[PDB]
RNA sequence: AUGUACAACGGGGUAUUGUAAGCAGUAGAGUAGCCUUGUUGUUACGAUCUGCUGAGAUUAAGCCUUUGUUGUCUGAUUUGU
RNA sequence: CAGGUCUCCAAGGUGAACAGCCUCUAGUUGAUAGAAUAAUGUAGAUAAGGGAAGUCGGCAAAAUAGAUCCGUAACUUCGGGA
RNA sequence: UGGUAGUAGCAAAUAUUCAAAUGAGAACUUUGAAGACUGAAGUGGGGAAAGGUUCCACGUCAACAGCAGUUGGACGUGGGU
RNA sequence: UUCUGACGUGCAAAUCGAUCGUCGAAUUUGGGUAUAGGGGCGAAAGACUAAUCGAACCAUCUAGUAGCUGGUUCCUGCCGAA
RNA sequence: UGGCGAGAGACCGAUAGCGAACAAGUACAGUGAUGGAAAGAUGAAAAGAACUUUGAAAAGAGAGUGAAAAAGUACGUGAAAU
């Protein structure tokens, strides 16, 4: 009775999509995510989750701005525009 | 051909369910062309798909038996399986005995 | 060489559908009439008829009649021919009581 | 389900537009190792879990 | 493989149940309808009963027997001191 | 995957009945088949005479059973027991 | 990757049959003719949860449907709320 | 409940069949919500807490430690135990 | 032992080296925290097989390209079990 006829009754969801991390770990009754910790203002990661940081650090996504930062350091944070020389 | 959709459409058009339509087996190539409901309404009108009228459930032996019960027959003790206050309750008979006198 | 012979028969199904399971009798009537027409006409491609199919299944699976009048026609085949050039075609005939009738060679005119 | 919010249907739209084989012209392209689509999600095999 | 052969039917015997379907009946508890209202007064309804009816049905699929009717009767394979 | 998962509609006959059994509207005819039908199984049966003598124990089956009428003891908390 | 072994087995839910069409090929597709079943606390009509395109059409038969396949909740392409 | 029937490399990591308890209330149940690990909850069986429970699952400390079990990769020669 | 930009090796060479030489924190499993793969090498170059025939088709047989198809897109050499 504790096996397949009680896996019959299993037709709800305890978790839904998290808005922040999008991973489907958002607990509905507690109203807090269990993977990223939304809506607490920090992102939960722990030093025993060595692989979890490897799944959620920088560089795993687009790097929509930092990709351009180091290059913009190399030129010395230029402002303005360049001129025309020849050819 | 493969006339699944034609039998479904014919049941939806005529209104009788799928167990009673009659796509005739001689004109099957014609019914291979009629793929829309507007063509099913052509093939119902001229007589290529018909309705196959209802199987008879004669309530005639029922009428003869109820007529015999009206005559007094068929009501012994071996046709009497419920209790005397379940066939006709005593409270019903009492209300009839006393809505009349009152 | 011609062999277009058409005959009639009584098939006795009680001596052939004896002791069979009830939910198998009418299909065994069918498989038995095909074996009958294989025995008599000699060809091995036998076609029954939906009239004959109704005549077996008048009484469900377990009510096939005792004697039937068959009419077996050994016609010649054509049109991308099968492995024999002749086939049987087995119709029923309408009679009141099938008991008492012998076999009859049907004349074609 | 049969009466939905919008966000789940938006992800179903993405899950529809991804449920297709390779374009036939990629297999001729220079330096190609992709021989099929290794992410075909069917509905009888893998539930996407929203 | 051309035979007082065999098979499919049909006939007869044997056997099992038990008197069919249909038609008829001064049989039928009674119930109405009528008229010359009767000394069986009839017509209709009426489970059942009687007569043809020890009838009908089945009978070999592991029963018997048969001069009747209709048919079938060489397809394939291997084998030697 | 012969399991599990909340609810609405609701036909005719027997029958007290939404029981079982048969049909109408509706839907299926899908669950590998063919031939034989040995042992031993699974599922259902039926048995002469005796009757639990079987067995740890009447375990398993059988028997009763619906309705109508009559009749209904000890004990009792006086309601029942039935 | 074996022997096991082409065996154990593919047996609950009373059940299939005939002819035609497509086709290289129909026990299983389609139509028709029968025969049955669920028998309205239904193997019927709608839904909630859940699934997410499975809905619907055209084409195809490699793989899957523990047999089959010209059929499909499959495959390919589109349409649809 | 019983058959201690079926099945027991199953239809099924607990179902199938007949029998049987109860069926109007300390009833059955959907959804929401509350209670969480040495804590929750318990008409109490140490039962239940997502096939896990005399103390859940996950990761880390962690390659825990073991006087205990298993294994320990080529040849020839010289000596050789307890 | 983080990020960026560099140089190197008495290191590993695809069951090794990071979990990841490839669409690798990917496919997938779990309610979740999390767990987490496998998978490189035709040829110099697609020249990746026109054409005829058998078959319904897959394919075969010839033919042909290629140094070589005992390299044919299930593609380098291609062992042992079997």
């Amino acid at each position: 009775g504790k096996g397949t006829p009680s896996f019959g009754k299993r037709h709800n969801k305890s978790h839904t999509l998290c808005n922040r991390c999008g991973r489907r770990s958002f607990h509905v009754q507690k109203k807090t995510c269990s993977s990223c910790g939304y809506p607490a203002a920090k992102t939960r990661s722990y030093n025993w989750g060595a692989k979890a940081k490897r799944r959620h650090t920088t560089g795993t996504g687009r790097m929509r701005y930092l990709k351009h930062v180091s290059r913009r350091f190399k030129n010395g944070f230029q402002t303005g525009s360049a001129s025309k020389a020849s050819a | 051909a493969n006339l699944r959709t034609q039998k479904r459409l014919a049941a939806s058009v005529v209104g009788v369910g799928k167990r009673k339509v009659w796509l005739d087996p001689n004109e099957t190539s014609e019914i291979a062309q009629a793929n829309s409901r507007n063509a099913i309404r052509k093939l119902v009108k001229n007589g290529t798909i018909v309705k196959k009228a209802v199987t008879v459930h004669s309530k005639s032996r029922t009428r003869a038996h109820a007529q015999s019960k009206r005559e007094g027959r068929h009501s012994g003790y071996g046709k009497r399986k419920g209790t005397r206050e379940a066939r006709l309750p005593s409270q019903v008979v009492w209300i009839r005995r006393l809505r009349v006198l009152r | 060489l011609k062999d277009v012979v058409t005959r009639e028969y009584t098939i006795n199904l009680h001596k052939r559908l004896h002791g069979v399971s009830f939910k198998k009798r009418a299909p065994r009537a069918v498989k038995e009439i095909k074996k009958f027409a294989k025995l008599h006409m000699g060809t091995d491609d036998v076609r029954l008829a939906p009239e004959l199919n109704q005549a077996i299944w008048k009484r469900g699976v377990k009510g096939v009649e005792y004697r039937l009048r068959l009419r077996i026609s050994r016609k010649r085949n054509e049109e991308e021919d099968a492995k024999n050039p002749l086939f049987s075609y087995v119709e029923p005939v309408l009679v009141a009581s099938a008991k008492g009738l012998q076999t009859v060679v049907v004349e074609e005119d | 389900a049969a009466q939905k919010s919008f966000r789940i249907k938006q992800k179903m739209a993405k899950a529809k537009k991804q449920n297709r084989p390779l374009p036939q012209w990629i297999r001729l392209r220079t330096n190609n190792t992709i021989r099929y689509n290794a992410k075909r999600r069917n509905w009888r095999r893998t539930k996407m879990n929203i």
